[PDB]
């Protein structure tokens, strides 16, 4: 049997049991300066935005988004990130997958706090361009990228772009979708910086990153994709008070 | 004697070069560290194949399970030192344990059958004691600690290995360690699969740590250069 | 009980070394104070994304005759002036520059043959934790670099002679040890497993995950 | 959802319902002269010894195992038979057969008590190479063997080589496998002999047989073949005393 | 190792030159400082038009205010950063400020109008956001975070703008601050006077501080040359 969680205008299905992986052991609860720093709370803001699906085929390496910049052009989250400035908020990820029983693979969902990427080309850092793709999915590269005089992020699958061990990412709030027991994960993340408040469009606060560890594959026959749909809520989101003391 | 010397290991009052100067109070930050123990206890994908070319790519964790050519075939092994072995000195496990000197407790592993909801087979895992040597056959293998792992009822096996211990001072690398025990799979029953589901699966390796771990004498990492 | 951060992050850990002169074009030391520079603190220090910590700065200042042919020599005592100017502070251009003597730089003189200068640095930054990582621009406009936030400044760090000793030349070398104190530490992230290139980005080179073996079986 | 029963250093897995069949009402429990006869148990022993998989075609008659011959070889049980020479043992079969729900098929699972199995020639008995098979399993056959000068088994199948009614084999303790609903069979053969304690390597007490009633039927595509597995652990097995009163 | 060592900023006790003499007691003194908060937040004549040689006489603190050619006109506008801005860095509030590397607080601000007591206008004092841009126009002043101020009736506007804190480090001088708002005027209406009666007027701002205002990490001031 199936389920459904209405939040606001937004509805959608999930299994009964969906163990939930709370991301610090901490629910993104609210804030607990007076005059000097007045703040007002959103609440309408909070619902479910779907993003668009992603073909997982036998030869995808990868894919990575940005928290808030995925939303930053969809209705209120995209809004309030242009008028009020200072704002704090934490997310709830709900990446889900449908294949067939005659599908096998494996991912692993991970949220990374400050995912600093790194550059093909060491003197200089990558152009904002390779680095934050809005409306639409970044992808990963099994080779190497060429080094030269450009600002193309790294982007290889095994170093993640961050230069790590991708065996060890599972340090991070994760969860693992395997085609033939996990089908959906679900990721609850704190507010995590070192200010109460920051700038939404000069810092991202958390990335979500979807790696297929084992390669998609199935017989001649079965549809040649997997289609992964991800769906993000703004949760306990607060902003500036533009009002006058 | 022991006076007006400076010791790069002493604890000491200083004085500060800025008083009276207000520092920012703390706040509530998720996921607080206090011990590095903490850390060497999060599973982490272990890179089982790490064969040639494999390491440079994304296909050095995962672990090739074929159906034919195994009636008895051993499917993997390796020595059982985290810290100082190819498999697992580059893990988050073997990375804690690469900055001390001592180090003695237990190790967890995890194994996850990533195939078909409709493959069922069987394997063999089997744990050699520290001085025996890894097992010749399947027989050697079954008449000591093994687990027979079905996959059809069961997707993922865990094991809760003993008696690890530092085996070398400084850093060394070697297969096959003398004080170390071995871990091997074996082919008890190949890959049964239906009809247009493929035959071909892989598995993965998840190591971590226990309560009863320790680690004394820190010192420098050997993966700076 | 060896791996609480406290005794994992409290090293006495040499950062830099140079040399100034009492006569000559080099005539004083400059550092700006940043823990990125030695990559065995770097790569302890990057097992967290936020760190706050406190500093204690230890030098090792020692003096060396240099070749010279100045004949009737008979060197004083050498007195050496080190001060530490704190974030957002005026900086020398010289020497015997007026910004020497600015009351709040807190330098210290230190005379030859006794025990090392050291002082204490407190938390310096203006919000609640420096970040070893940033995900950012500096700057809202494109201008702004990336990748480096700047609420982790800790200063800059100037040495001098107070005084010319003899009249022949004499070289003196600086050591830094940088020692972190009351270290708390939050998020955990993985270890580099890469080789560090700069000191200023997390620019790497791609690299295999592990060394290797002869066989699956072996 | 499986289950885990460990015995000593070994593990084996198998399902929450087991269905087990003790053999005739009674558990394998001890015995219940002094010194004139003292006797001595043995307890590691006890564990689960896992035999050679066979593999099951569409042409395939049957299977034979002797439960005192089987494990001399292996273990413990092997060595003992050697040291020892009175010994009484119990056993507790654990045939487990994995194939899809694309394959179809029946087997029937018995213990069979003193066994003792007919010669080709009717004027002499068979020899024991071709009665005892040690680590491996010994197999019927579809035609009868051709008669002659020669010590060779009776082995049709329907016969069963005891000459009786295969489908008679029901009385002696049992269980089915239907492809379509049963997976495994558990049989717990108590001690049986008109002896408390008897020589082990001059006498057969238990024999395992797995007869095909139905042929195993796939469609060109599936695995051809499937793996039957065999697990026999010795229960409350016990050996005469080498002490001197 | 810290000690034989002359750091400036120490504290100490000190062997007195001269003991044994009798200081002379202290008495009243009206006017005791205890803080300098106290001094920041005495409100200070705010020279808003400081426009080429305004500077250089009297007329830099009076705002001119005329009548003719002002339907919907503004009359003034500057950001909202104390220190280190040409109207606010040389009052009492910005003087003080200009000692601190980091301040953050509330600043209150107060407008005179200096007219016959026969003239009645209006004014439109808009508020802008850090983040938002000074208004175009008088509607967008008006869509936001405006006062309107009748001078007929009240003879003085008062203000309270809150987030206000350090923009930069060291010392800068720039037009439009990124991250500070900005108050500008409009005329809602025109100045209307009787005959005989001078319908050129003008007014002045008055600058002060608030109870939640923090100063920390003193520094140089830039003022001395």
């Amino acid at each position: 049997r199936a389920r459904s969680i209405t939040l606001g205008n937004s509805t959608i299905t999930t299994q009964e049991c969906a163990n939930v992986v709370v991301g610090y052991g901490v629910w993104p609860d609210y804030l607990k300066t007076a005059e000097d720093q007045p703040t007002q709370p959103d609440v309408a803001t909070c619902r479910f935005y779907t993003l668009d699906s992603v073909q997982w085929q036998k030869t995808s390496p990868g894919w990575w988004w940005k928290l808030p910049d995925a939303l930053s052009n969809l209705g209120l989250f995209g809004q309030n990130m242009q008028y009020h400035y200072l704002g704090r908020t934490g997310y709830t990820v709900h990446v889900q997958c449908n294949a067939s029983k005659f599908h096998q693979g494996c991912l692993l969902v991970v949220c990374v706090p400050e995912a600093e990427m790194g550059c093909a080309t060491l003197d200089n850092t990558p152009s904002s361009a390779e680095l934050l793709g809005g409306d639409s999915a970044k992808e990963f590269a099994d080779k190497p990228v060429a080094s030269g005089s450009n600002k193309l992020v790294q982007r290889v699958v095994y170093n993640a772009g961050m230069g790590v061990g991708v065996g060890n990412l599972t340090i991070f709030p994760h969860q693992w979708i395997n085609l033939r027991t996990n089908n959906s994960a679900t990721i609850v993340m704190p507010y995590t910086n070192s200010v109460p408040m920051d700038n939404m469009f000069r810092h991202n606060n958390v990335t979500l990153m979807v790696i297929p560890f084992v390669p998609l594959d199935y017989c001649p026959g079965s549809t040649t994709y997997v289609p992964i749909t991800v769906t993000i809520a703004p949760m306990c989101a607060e902003y500036n008070g533009l009002r006058l003391a | 004697p022991g006076s007006c010397q400076f010791l790069t290991s002493d604890d000491f009052q200083s004085p500060s070069a800025m008083p009276q100067y207000d520092v920012t109070p703390e706040m509530r930050i998720p996921g607080e560290v206090k011990n590095l123990m903490e850390i060497a206890e999060v599973d982490s994908v272990v890179p089982v194949q790490n064969v040639g070319e494999k390491v440079n790519s994304m296909e050095a964790y995962q672990i090739p399970v074929r159906s034919n050519e195994g009636s008895g075939t051993q499917v993997f092994g390796f020595p059982l030192q985290p810290g100082y072995s190819s498999v697992f000195s580059r893990t988050l496990l073997g990375e804690i344990l690469n900055y001390y000197t001592h180090w003695s407790g237990s190790i967890k592993l995890t194994f996850m059958f990533c195939g078909s909801a409709m493959a069922t087979g069987k394997f063999l895992l089997a744990y050699s004691p520290p001085g025996a040597g890894a097992p010749t056959k399947r027989v050697d293998a079954m008449l000591g600690t093994h687990v027979v792992w079905d996959v059809g009822l069961q997707s993922s096996c865990v094991l809760c290995i003993p008696w690890i211990s530092q085996t070398h001072y400084r850093y060394v690398t070697s297969d096959e360690y003398t004080a170390g025990g071995f871990i091997t799979c074996w082919y008890q029953t190949n890959i049964v699969v239906p009809a247009d589901a493929q035959s071909s699966c892989y598995i993965m390796c998840f190591v971590s740590a226990c309560n009863d771990f320790s680690v004394r004498l820190l010192k420098d990492t050997p993966f700076i250069s | 009980s060896e791996s609480t951060i406290e005794n994992f992050l409290c090293r006495s850990a040499c950062v830099y070394f140079t040399e100034y002169e009492n006569s000559g074009a080099k005539r004083y030391a400059e550092w700006v104070l940043t823990p990125r520079q030695a990559a065995q603190l770097r790569r302890k220090l990057e097992f967290f994304t936020y760190v706050r910590f406190d500093l204690e700065l230890t030098f090792v200042i020692t003096s060396t005759q240099q070749p010279s042919t100045t004949q009737n020599q008979d060197a004083q005592i050498l007195t050496h002036q080190i001060m530490y100017v704190p974030p957002g502070g005026p900086v020398p251009d010289k020497v015997d520059s007026y910004v020497w003597q600015t009351s709040t730089n807190p330098s210290v003189f230190w005379t030859e043959g006794n025990a090392p200068p050291r002082m204490s640095i407190p938390f310096l930054s203006i919000g609640n934790a420096y970040s070893n990582f940033y995900d950012g621009w500096s700057e809202f406009s494109r201008n702004g670099v990336y990748g480096i936030n700047t609420l982790n400044n800790m200063g800059t760090l100037y040495a001098r002679h107070v005084n010319a000793g003899s009249t022949g030349p004499i070289k003196s070398t600086i050591r830094i040890y940088f020692k972190p104190k009351h270290v708390k530490a939050w998020i955990p992230r993985p270890p580099r497993l890469c080789q560090y290139e700069k000191a200023k980005n997390v620019n790497f080179q791609p690299s295999g995950v592990t060394t290797t073996r002869q066989s699956i079986t072996t």
